[PDB]
């Protein structure tokens, strides 16, 4: 019958880990590098979208920055395709959390959440998992700024300076060296676009090869402001903090 | 507006001896003011050693009785044939009676037989499964007839010795299954009198070790 | 071999592997004998033990006052198939007040057989059973396999060895026929024919299970002391 | 059930509670706390038909409790209240709804704001410095128009609170054996056991 | 890869005969049934020294009048002993009575076979399932997971099974008292046990008309393993 | 739940020495209208069964085709259908009983009263009733809705009880049946002149007798009566 | 109906009338309106008969079911619950129950629940249930103390089931008593009131509207 | 036992010259009873104005699910809705409880932010949509609303006028209906300003 | 629905997924447990390979379950989520229905069932999870420690560890730790806890975390100071 056909993504390999997961992460690690990094008054997500060209759209374009509400952002890393069916899901349940308690929903109660869906496809359903990791940066009145990650085997974890994607191993250990506690945004944005300069595979480090993002409280007292950085904008903090 | 309920009338009778139980019911079958059968048979040997009949509505207490000599079946298949005791048969009985709580079985259920001591035995049910053994039970009908009269006559109730002027009761002596039959037969034959659905025939089923056996006796049949 | 994965594949030559595999195990099974007159029918079965501290496993099952079986293989599936034939027969009784005839009864158990060797996921019974019944046409005994073919016979046996009481009914087939009115000697007849398969071991008090069925008889099994008389 | 009443002080939230169960034809129980703690700083107090009362507010108690210790946080009193009224909304349309109303009152320890809502089973919420449910209020709102100030004191709020008890005691045709009642504050919940 | 309810060329379950593979790698239970009562034990076996070994439970109350012993893949039997105490207490519901121990075996039997592509395999663990009812008396009973059941005067289960029915073999008789039974268990086990047999490290257990089911204390079955020692010293 | 649109009215039926007779009138109607003059209501079952059905005609062809289809159903795989394993009335019956209560019991019953009238293999009479609420009896004398009051006193006159069934021939029970009918007719509002009449013997086995007539009608008396009381013209 | 529970010294007393009616026709003078859930538990049982006899029954399949899974005696409380759930879960449906579940636990100490098929569940010292509810209450409260030996505590409960069988047109029959202690419940008797009526007349000197 | 007149209320819109201006009570009672007198039944989502009389639990409830359905728009659409849109999203919203509905009667007001033209609609329970040039009213006090809007109001207000005009329609309606009053707030919108007005009124 | 069989026999008696799921389980971070006299403690690897992480937000180890019992564990992160919310649900229900918390003993039974039906359950995998469940019996001053594994068997443990080198620190809790005279006080306990994952974890920096769970549902989480005190007086006395 049908069994003859069936590849079981759900299963272990003798050593215990699960092949499809494995496999997924190494989809990932061919993806356009992501960075998000967190600061004392706000935080940084900066993206390179992969092998661009002049004829594609970039003013109306989006691969990488998505909002899940006002409060809540997330940068992609794998199949876009993938991302956006799981970046709705979340949407809803921040929708359904505004709703129930009539508060916005705490940036680690909406992780969990997106982490549990992708737990879900590892364990049972016999189908594949999502070739999709994020970097969800945050704020709540909590625990204030929040940066975490999630992957295909439904794990998170939080982060004061994290990358995914593309050469992370590299990424990492350059956010390592210059990353401190009581950094500034203007700096962190500084940091996160001098570390994309480094690590991509691509000549020479552009406006229209990125996509960046903050979300501070810079705006007006005490609320959050999410800016999605336009074309123009990229362009003039390249030249401002000297790559261009 | 359609009703799933009727009355076909009847009586029945179960009285516990010291060895022996009868169960005895009517054999007429009516609807509102006519006679569908003069001879419907109501009490049924449901095997085990066990009687049974089911009072009031006939649709629903011929699936019952249907639905319990089944189980009695069942029982057997289940459990290596092992004979079905007659508190056990109660029981079941009542689940089966509780399992249409919402829409019940409009009847009066009775069972007699012999207990595991080789006692007699008769075992009382209501329509939605409340169930208690009796030494005496009249259903159905005429039942407001019958019973003062067995409270009377069997356990002897109001009754004192004569000169001690009711400080002394009557003894309660046993009765043997010929004195049972008598009293029987006078409870119907006074039921027929003064119940328009009691009459045409009166058939007893008596339980003893020996097994089951069978008493016809006619009734007035206007 | 490459066609023996599951009940829904066919082999090169057109032959079902898995249904051959499940008739495998009712060689295996103890052996049984079924034999009837033209007023009784009668089952005989070789119980198996484990050891000598263990029971002898029950072979015969009643399905009715008129009917029942005997079972060699898997226990279980005789189980599932003897329920079912209970209720077949209760349903027949209570819907129509009619007994069930032992042919339609045979009829049913060939077309349950049937579904569990053209699906995929399930797979076929492992037992086969006689059933012997009286009716209103008289005595009846029955073979089942669980290829789906029911058979009706004078005698068989099946199980393990049962190649030799099978040629001593064919032998005796015109003798035991003629036994009417006379449970005893039909019984003594089905008690001789499985002892043509018997090795080593003999006939003894909780060994024998015999079984029987006709005009005034209703399905009554015997064991224990109660088949001392027929050793 | 009877009578519960609610109100809002400067730095805590009163409510009180009648203590009489009655079946029908007799008084069974004179001493009944009609009220759950949902969490430390947030108090449920329920009236309305039999079982569903306590059901409901067991129900609610149970996701509240859930709730923190998933999280290792205690919800505010508007989001706790959020939660109750979606929980009734959803309950009017259902083949058999709880037939149960509710007063919350809570210590929100982010503002430092005591904090009452009073939530009928319908569904309708709504803030209030004082409330009531059933008959209640009848009696008692015209005793608080008059009386109530946002910055009295939770002596002076006990005092306001034995006035409209009294008038109730005084007006209503019901025994209902007195009331008990419960301070939220900044510390979190305490019995007043002599009232 | 091939269907789980697959047939063997011999004619025998695969999965069935796999799961009854597991069942030797178990620790060892046995059980002796006389017409004083039917005893149970069993080896706890701890994989270290720093387990509490009272926590170690193979062997199960079913009802008052029903005991049961475990051997294999215990994790699998809670759902198997469950399903038998309903079936038990519900039994009693419907009427009125001790349900046969014949009964309750066969009604644990049947989930087996339940599985396919129901749960997803059979059951890997064997029970010794020992009580009374008035009909049959005392009982001992041998459930497997290929749904078959067999009754015992005595059984041995698990890793030392076949060295420990051989002994059995000899041992029975149909006059044997429950003190002699009890004595009895407690010496095969120690045979086939690798550890040294003591009270921590073995459980008894037995079935009485009169008291019930009992799971014996540690200084109960202490008293009888010093009772064997002095008894196999005698000559 | 529904109503009874187009209907039939009684059906009358007793046991002889030798058999059973049945009989049914040929008529359907439509409340006060008497609709439809040509309606058989006595449906054969095999060569030793009647089933006769009173009540909502549009049921009775349903339960007609159901009794069709259980003798189609009943050769399947039967080499004694015409024979040993043939259909017996006690058969057609309790599977027609099984129906009705099983329809009450949804409460969307048969709107019927339903008499199954045969003979059974070793010659025994069979003759039980059956309704939409289940109900079953059976007795010497049986009849459904105006029969009961009208037919079984003059039916129980000729068999009162078991014991007056051998002493009762064909010719005296089916005198009895036909005078029956034609007090029927004088009576009930709903009844028509033309009926059906089937015997059911253990010797000369089913007959089946159609197109029959209510006659020997009294009618002159009718002449003589004037008025409501006191007017003499 | 009638039917009570009280707490006190020495443990709960448990008494129970005996009638039972369908309409004005008086169908049963020897119902036991008690049942024995356990060694230590006990339910009454007033409303439908069916109801309360089927559930409680079932209840105490429930409760054996939990000390075999959780090695140790069942609560009031939890065995309580189990019977308020259940009806709550038919609420709306017709059951007709009003039952107190009674027993003594390590834990509780002896303890009363009034569990009710509209769903409700109060713990108590005291409740009287049924339609002679109310005569009972009136004796039992003027009488009540916690200092009551067993013997006076009982006769408190008989006499109080005596004052609502006179009055109460469906109670009657006998009395059953009950006594729960520590160590279980223990059963005292069926007292016919046709003959403890006199006696109780002559003896206590009650009852003089009555001529005997 | 009529839904729709157990806690009472009113709403009132206009159009005017290059605005519009959307008014209700603040009364929330149950029958006789008043409860509250801080109930708004007024929000907004973005530029987008909504008005909700009727049952109170559904007016809740349907703000809280309008919030929902506006905030997934707008991340979508990456846009804020329009008054003609959103107009349509409440009815499509009303229409599938066809046969089991909000007892509420909804009325939107806003200006179209790329054609600067106002925009007023009011709907029934169930969805229907009534488009008006001039005015809508809902709530309790229709009836009175209507007359004072059919005599008081006149095209082409000036927002200030325009305040005046509403501002007296929704006063002396309420003034005749015993469940609607307890104060009362004006919007007065603009297309890049909006003030909120409350009103001093009679207190019973 | 997907009803493929994953969990079977293999003709040695073997269910190889069950078993490869105690490899992931060898894989996970070292946990141990240990309970005194009047306590129970909990101590929890945390590998320092991950460093600018934010240990704010980062997930803890040890999660409570209720007020007075814990659960940690060894494995599969994402999966032992799943076991912790239906035995916080389980938790609350229990206390719903029977009004009585759980005891440490029938939480531990629950999550030993469900991951059991994930062995025997078709279309899923089973846990790759092994657990630690600690705590204190309602109105119990009783110490107790339970373990489960992903094939459902469970046991009660004098002390226990669990995960990456578990080998060694077992090793080392049977030597040092004496069931006639158990750690008396919280800090013997937690000192004891502290020496076995010393054999093992590398730095005593940021890569221990201990949990102190006493009766009464008195729960605390040490900060890294605490147990850095604890770290410098284990090597200053080892220096002799
Ligand atoms: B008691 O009065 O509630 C009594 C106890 C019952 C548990 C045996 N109930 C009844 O007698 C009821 C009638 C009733 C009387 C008064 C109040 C409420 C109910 N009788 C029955 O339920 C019943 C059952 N079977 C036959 C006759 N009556
Ligand atoms: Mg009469």
């Amino acid at each position: 019958g049908s069994r003859r056909y069936d590849s079981r993504t759900t299963i272990f390999s003798p050593e215990g880990r699960l092949y499809q997961v494995e496999y997924a992460l190494e989809s990932i690690s061919h993806a356009g590098t992501a960075i998000g990094i967190m600061a004392s008054d706000g935080i940084v997500l900066a993206a390179e979208r992969k092998v661009t060209s002049t004829l594609l759209e970039q003013d109306t374009s989006t691969e990488k920055l998505y909002k899940l509400n006002d409060k809540i952002a997330v940068a992609v890393a794998g199949l876009t395709a993938d991302a956006e069916i799981l970046i709705n899901t979340a949407r809803i349940h921040a929708q359904n959390y505004l709703k129930t308690y009539n508060e916005d929903i705490p940036v680690e109660i909406l992780v969990r959440r997106l982490s549990d869906i992708k737990q879900g496809y590892t364990q049972h359903g016999g189908l594949r998992p999502f070739g999709v990791s994020f970097i969800y940066a945050g704020y709540d009145d909590r625990y204030g700024y929040q940066l975490y990650t999630s992957n295909p085997s439904g794990n998170y974890t939080g982060w004061k300076a994290i990358s995914v994607g593309a050469n992370t191993s590299a990424a990492q250990t350059l956010l390592q060296m210059d990353y401190k506690d009581d950094m500034k945004v203007d700096d962190a944005i500084e940091l996160a676009l001098k570390t994309l300069s480094k690590t991509t595979d691509s000549s020479a480090l552009t406006y229209d090869r990125l996509e960046f993002a903050t979300i501070r409280k810079g705006a007006n007292d005490g609320e959050v402001y999410q800016k999605i950085f336009k074309p123009q904008e990229i362009k003039d903090i390249l030249v401002k903090t000297g790559i261009t | 507006q359609f009703n799933p309920y009727g009355d076909n009338g009847g009586t029945i009778l179960g009285i516990a001896g010291e060895d022996f139980a009868v169960l005895a019911g009517d054999t007429r079958n009516i609807t509102d003011y006519s006679i569908n059968s003069r001879y419907e048979p109501k009490v049924f040997d449901c095997g085990d050693n066990i009687v049974m009949s089911a009072n009031g509505f006939a649709a629903d207490g011929d699936a019952l009785v249907k639905r319990f000599k089944n189980s009695v079946k069942w029982y057997h298949f289940d459990h290596n044939d092992k004979k079905l005791s007659i508190n056990s048969a109660a029981r079941n009985i009542q689940h089966l009676l509780y399992g249409k709580r919402f829409f019940p079985y409009y009847v009066h259920t009775i069972i007699a037989g012999l207990d595991e001591d080789g006692k007699g035995a008769v075992y009382s049910f209501d329509p939605v499964g409340s169930y208690e053994r009796e030494q005496c039970r009249a259903g159905g009908a005429a039942a407001s007839l019958i019973m003062p009269f067995l409270d009377n006559q069997v356990n002897f109730k109001n009754q004192y010795e004569p000169g001690t002027n009711g400080k002394v009761k009557k003894p309660l002596k046993y009765l043997s299954v010929e004195e049972v039959i008598k009293l029987v037969r006078d409870s119907f034959t006074s039921a027929t009198e003064r119940h328009i659905q009691v009459g045409d025939g009166l058939e007893i089923l008596i339980v003893t070790k020996d097994g089951v056996r069978k008493e016809f006796y006619e009734l007035k049949r206007d | 071999n490459n066609y023996d994965g599951d009940t829904v594949t066919f082999s090169p030559t057109g032959r079902l592997f898995q249904v051959e595999y499940a008739l495998e195990a009712i060689k295996q099974g103890s052996v049984t004998v079924g034999l009837r007159s033209n007023t009784h029918a009668v089952l005989v079965a070789l119980k198996r033990n484990a050891d000598e501290l263990s029971s002898y496993q029950k072979k015969i099952i009643k399905c009715d006052e008129h009917m029942g079986l005997s079972l060699a293989g898997l226990a279980p599936d005789a189980r599932v198939l003897s329920n079912y034939l209970r209720q077949q027969c209760n349903y027949s009784s209570l819907v129509f007040n009619r007994k069930l005839a032992v042919e339609r009864a045979g009829h049913l158990l060939c077309d349950k057989a049937q579904k569990n060797t053209q699906s995929y996921g399930g797979r076929p019974y492992g037992v086969g059973l006689l059933i012997i019944g009286y009716d209103k046409s008289g005595a009846h005994l029955l073979e089942f396999q669980p290829s789906g073919n029911v058979t009706e016979l004078y005698g068989t046996a099946i199980g393990a060895r049962s190649q030799g009481a099978k040629t001593y009914l064919e032998r005796t087939l015109d003798t035991f026929i003629k036994i009417d009115g006379n449970p005893d000697e039909l019984i003594k007849a089905g008690v001789e024919a499985i002892s043509q398969s018997l090795r080593d071991e003999s006939l003894t008090v909780d060994n024998l299970s015999i079984a029987i069925v006709g005009k005034d008889t209703p399905f009554t099994i015997y064991d224990g002391e109660a088949v001392a008389k027929y050793i | 059930m009877d009578i519960i009443l609610g109100i809002r002080v400067q730095d805590s939230v009163i409510l009180a509670s009648s203590k009489a169960v009655t079946r029908g034809i007799s008084v069974l129980k004179d001493s009944d706390d009609k009220t759950r703690q949902l969490s430390p700083h947030t108090l449920m107090s329920f009236a309305g038909e039999a079982g569903d009362t306590v059901q409901f507010a067991e129900y609610i108690q149970a996701n509240i409790q859930l709730y923190s210790i998933r999280e290792d946080y205690e919800l505010s009193p508007q989001a706790v209240s959020s939660f109750v009224r979606q929980e009734l909304a959803k309950s009017i349309r259902s083949r058999r709804p709880y037939q149960v109303n509710v007063l919350i009152g809570g210590y929100d320890k982010k503002k430092n704001k005591p904090e009452l809502y009073q939530i009928d089973y319908l569904g309708t919420k709504v803030e209030l410095p004082y409330g009531a449910h059933g008959y209640s209020g009848f009696y008692t709102f015209s005793l608080l128009d008059h009386h109530y100030r946002p910055d009295m004191t939770t002596e002076e709020g006990l005092d306001l609170l034995k006035l409209c008890v009294q008038e109730l005691e005084k007006r209503m045709p019901m025994d209902f054996k007195g009331v008990i009642v419960k301070i939220v504050d900044k510390d979190g919940i305490r019995q007043v056991d002599d009232f | 890869d091939r269907g789980v309810s697959t047939f063997s060329p011999e004619g025998r379950l695969f999965q069935v005969e796999y799961s009854l593979e597991a069942i030797k790698l178990g620790s060892t239970a046995i059980g002796i049934a006389t017409k004083e009562g039917v005893v149970l034990g069993v080896e706890k076996r701890a994989t270290s020294p720093l387990l509490e070994s009272d926590s170690i439970e193979k062997i199960v109350e079913i009802d008052r009048h029903i005991g049961c012993a475990m051997s294999g893949l215990t994790a699998d039997a809670r759902s198997m002993i469950e399903h038998a105490r309903t079936a038990a207490v519900t039994h009693n519901l419907y009427y009125d009575e001790d349900i046969n121990v014949e009964s309750l075996t066969q009604s644990v039997c049947d989930l087996a076979l339940r599985f396919g592509e129901l749960m997803s395999r059979p059951f890997g663990v064997a029970l010794l399932i020992a009580g009374h009812d008035a009909d049959d008396g005392y009982q001992l009973f041998h459930a497997e997971p290929s749904g078959t059941f067999y009754r015992y005067n005595a059984k041995a289960i698990g890793s030392g099974s076949e060295g420990a029915q051989a002994e059995l073999l000899n041992e029975w008789h149909s006059s044997l008292t429950l003190k002699e039974a009890e004595l009895l268990v407690l010496k095969i086990l120690k045979q086939v046990m690798e550890e040294k047999l003591d009270e921590n490290n073995a459980q008894l257990s037995c079935i009485t008309k009169q008291d019930g089911f009992k799971i014996y204390d540690n200084e109960k079955t202490a008293e009888l393993i010093k009772e064997l020692k002095e008894k196999e010293a005698a000559e | 739940t529904q109503q009874p649109i187009v209907t039939g009215t009684s059906v009358i039926s007793m046991k002889y020495d030798n058999g059973v007779i049945i009989a049914a009138d040929n008529l359907g109607s439509y409340g006060s209208l008497l609709r439809f003059n040509g309606v058989e209501r006595l449906i054969p079952v095999g060569d030793n069964t009647v089933v006769g059905i009173s009540g909502d005609i549009s049921d009775m062809q349903h339960i007609e085709r159901l009794l069709k289809d259980l003798v189609t159903e009943n050769a399947y795989d039967n080499p004694l259908a015409d024979a040993e394993e043939a259909l017996e009335p006690s058969y057609i019956f309790e599977y027609l009983a099984t129906v009705m209560y099983q329809r009450r019991s949804k409460m969307n019953p048969l709107w019927n009263a339903i008499i199954v009238a045969g003979v059974q293999s070793n010659g025994d009479q069979f003759l039980r009733y059956v309704n939409l609420l289940g109900v079953t009896y059976s007795s010497p004398t049986l009849a459904t809705g105006f029969g009961a009051h009208m037919a079984n006193p003059l039916l129980r006159k000729v068999v009162d009880r078991e014991s007056d069934i051998p002493k009762t021939t064909v010719q005296v029970a089916e005198e009895a049946i036909v005078n029956a009918m034609r007090v029927l007719y004088y009576r009930d509002a709903r009844s028509s002149r033309n009926f059906s009449l089937a015997i059911i013997d253990k010797n000369t086995g089913l007959t089946f007798k159609k197109n029959l007539q209510v006659e020997n009608m009294k009618w002159d008396f009718a002449k003589d009566i004037k008025g409501y009381g006191t007017q003499k013209i | 109906s009638t039917t009570l529970a009280f707490r006190f010294q020495g443990g709960i007393i448990v008494a129970v009338d005996s009638r039972a009616t369908a309409g004005n026709w008086v169908a049963s003078q020897t119902v036991k309106k008690v049942i024995e859930i356990n060694p230590f538990l006990l339910g009454t049982m007033a409303g439908g008969a069916a109801d309360c006899q089927f559930w409680e029954t079932w209840l105490g399949s429930q409760c054996r079911l939990h000390e075999l899974r959780e090695k140790e005696r069942i609560s009031v409380a939890a065995a309580s619950k189990i019977l308020s759930n259940l009806v709550y879960q038919y609420k709306g449906a017709g059951l007709s129950m009003g039952t107190m579940i009674c027993g003594y636990t390590r834990k509780e100490g002896p303890t009363i629940y009034y569990v009710d098929s509209d769903g409700t569940r109060l713990k108590g010292d005291i409740f009287c249930v049924g339609s002679g509810q109310t005569f009972a209450y009136g004796v039992l409260d003027s009488n009540y103390k916690w200092d009551l030996s067993v013997e006076d505590a009982l006769y408190l409960g008989k006499r109080s089931i005596l004052a609502a069988a006179h009055r109460d047109a469906y109670s009657g029959g006998s009395v059953n008593l009950y006594h729960v202690t520590e160590d279980g419940w223990i059963y005292h008797g069926n007292h016919d009131v046709g003959e403890l009526f006199w006696k109780v007349k002559e003896e206590e000197g009650s009852f003089n509207n009555v001529i005997g | 036992s009529d839904p729709s007149s157990i806690n009472g209320g009113i709403v009132v819109a206009m159009t005017g010259k290059d605005c519009v201006a959307i008014a209700c009570d603040l009364r929330l009672g149950s029958q006789s009873l008043g409860v509250s007198n801080k109930f708004e039944k007024i929000f907004h989502y973005g530029h987008v104005f909504l008005g909700i009389t009727g049952l109170a639990t559904d007016v809740t409830t349907l703000n809280e699910m309008f919030r929902y359905k506006t905030n997934l728009y707008k991340l979508k659409e990456e846009r804020a809705i329009e008054p003609e849109t959103f107009t349509q999203l409440v009815s499509s919203s009303l229409y599938e409880r066809r046969f089991g509905p909000y007892f509420v009667g909804p009325v939107v007001a806003g200006i179209n932010s790329k054609s600067g033209k106002p925009f007023i609609a009011g709907f029934d329970l169930i969805g229907c949509i009534d488009e008006a040039k001039d005015f809508i009213v809902s709530g309790t006090a229709s009836d009175q609303l209507f007359g004072m809007c059919e005599s008081l109001y006149e095209p082409n207000l000036e927002p200030e006028d325009l305040f005046e005009t509403i501002s007296q329609a929704l006063l002396n309606a309420a003034d005749r209906d015993a469940l609607s009053g307890w104060g009362a707030v004006v919007y007065i919108i603009k297309k890049d300003e909006v003030v909120k007005r409350y009103l001093k009124m009679r207190q019973d | 629905g997907y009803d493929r069989a994953l969990s079977i026999f293999s003709p040695d008696g073997h269910i190889f997924q069950v078993e490869y799921a105690l490899e992931a389980v060898k894989r996970g971070t070292c946990a141990v447990g240990v309970k005194g006299k009047n306590c129970v403690v909990l101590g929890c690897e945390r590998r320092s390979t991950l460093k600018l992480q934010d240990t704010r937000i980062t997930p803890s180890k040890v999660s409570k379950i209720d007020s007075h019992v814990v659960l940690s564990f060894s494995g599969l992160n994402a999966d032992s989520r799943i076991l912790i919310e239906k035995a916080r649900v389980e938790a609350q229900s229990h206390r719903l229905t029977l009004e009585d918390p759980v005891t440490v003993e029938y939480l531990t039974r629950y999550v030993a069932g469900v991951q059991q039906r994930y062995t025997q359950s078709g279309g899923v995998r089973p846990f790759g999870v092994s657990t630690l469940i600690a705590g204190f019996d309602p109105r119990d001053d009783e110490p107790k420690l339970y373990q489960t594994e992903p094939s459902g068997i469970y046991s009660s443990w004098s002390a226990q560890t669990i995960g990456r080198n578990s080998k060694t620190v077992r090793e080392f809790l049977e030597k040092n730790y004496d069931r006639k005279e158990p750690p008396a006080t919280v800090e013997e306990c937690v000192k004891l806890t502290v020496r076995s994952l010393l054999e093992v974890v590398q730095t005593g920096a940021k890569n221990i975390e201990i949990t102190v769970v006493k009766p009464d549902s008195d729960i605390v989480a040490l900060s890294s100071e605490e147990i850095n005190q604890y770290v410098t007086q284990i090597e200053q006395e080892k220096q002799e």
